[PDB]
């Protein structure tokens, strides 16, 4: 649930 | 001729190194709202937060809070609302902000399922007789017809306003071929596309924004309106040479974080801006060859  | 400052760029073969300086330059201000307890379930990604100058703001007493960002292009003459892909619990804020900015359309650039990663709420109705209610917000939203396409749908939607039981017609343009941290298909692929909702009227300034989303509402959300942004300034200037694209793309960071996800999306900003200047060079006939060079019929 990260984006990088 | 800014082809000069892009085949420099291929034959030296540094364009990450072109856009890791804008990840240097780019602007940093404050998300505090997006970063309150309360807001962690409304957001998809939790390095991904609107700067709290330019967030959209729901017209609820209790709560007003929406991954949302206003990109107010002054030059250019454009607003754009970039926001991420819905949650299951935020539709209806997405809805809401669709009716108290009164946009026209939304432009939807991922596809529900991303290579088994759920990216995104099924936030709009699929059947003309299962409609949704989002009781939340008191909105009810109605699929009325559907253009499908090789690699995009333009449905017609109509959201009504439960309270005043006032309705509006909303077009959603659907690109389905669109990889996450990839490229469209070709320059042709997307310039179709764009001008497709640049004819529909959605971009008017007659009406609010047009919401532009993705997964993260970042990067393909922040390709698209950087070419549409570039292409008005060509027009807007009346000079094609003139548009700085690291300067354009630099300017719509202010108002949202890491637009533009990969050194490739990048490259084909570029790309697309340099063809879609034949347009307002005056060659209004090259559309036609996009719509053909799409292969938007099968």
């Amino acid at each position: 649930d990260y984006y990088v | 001729e800014m082809e000069k400052e892009f085949e420099q760029i291929d034959k030296s073969g540094s364009w990450a190194a072109i856009y890791e300086d804008i990840r240097h330059e780019a602007s940093d201000f404050p998300c505090r709202v997006a970063k309150l307890p309360k807001n962690k379930n409304r957001n998809r990604y939790r390095d991904v937060s609107p700067f709290d100058h330019s967030r959209i703001k729901l017209h609820q007493e209790d709560n007003d809070y929406i991954n949302a960002s206003l990109i107010k292009m002054e030059e250019a003459q454009r607003s754009y609302i970039l926001t991420q892909g819905p949650l299951p619990n935020t539709c209806g804020h997405f809805w809401e902000m669709v009716w108290e900015q009164k946009s026209r359309g939304v432009v939807m650039l991922n596809r529900v399922m991303e290579k088994g990663s759920l990216k995104c709420a099924q936030y709009w109705p699929q059947k003309e007789e299962k409609e949704m209610i989002f009781e939340d917000t008191n909105l009810k939203l109605t699929l009325i017809s559907e253009d499908i396409k090789s690699y995009y749908t333009v449905r017609q939607l109509e959201l009504e306003n439960l309270t005043t039981q006032e309705t509006r017609e909303i077009l959603h343009f659907h690109y389905t071929t669109w990889p996450a941290f990839g490229v469209p298909e070709s320059p042709a692929s997307f310039l179709n596309f764009l001008f497709k909702v640049r004819e529909s009227g959605s971009l008017s300034p007659e009406h609010g924004p047009v919401v532009v989303h993705c997964s993260a509402g970042i990067g393909r959300s922040g390709t698209f309106c950087l070419a549409d942004t570039c292409l008005l300034l060509m027009d807007k200037r009346k000079d094609p040479s003139s548009v700085d694209i690291k300067k354009v793309l630099l300017e719509m960071r202010k108002f949202r974080m890491g637009l533009i996800a990969t050194a490739d999306q990048l490259r084909f900003s570029y790309l697309a801006v340099i063809e879609g200047a034949k347009f307002i060079m005056g060659d209004s006939s090259v559309q036609d060859q996009w719509k053909e060079l799409s292969h938007e019929d099968l």
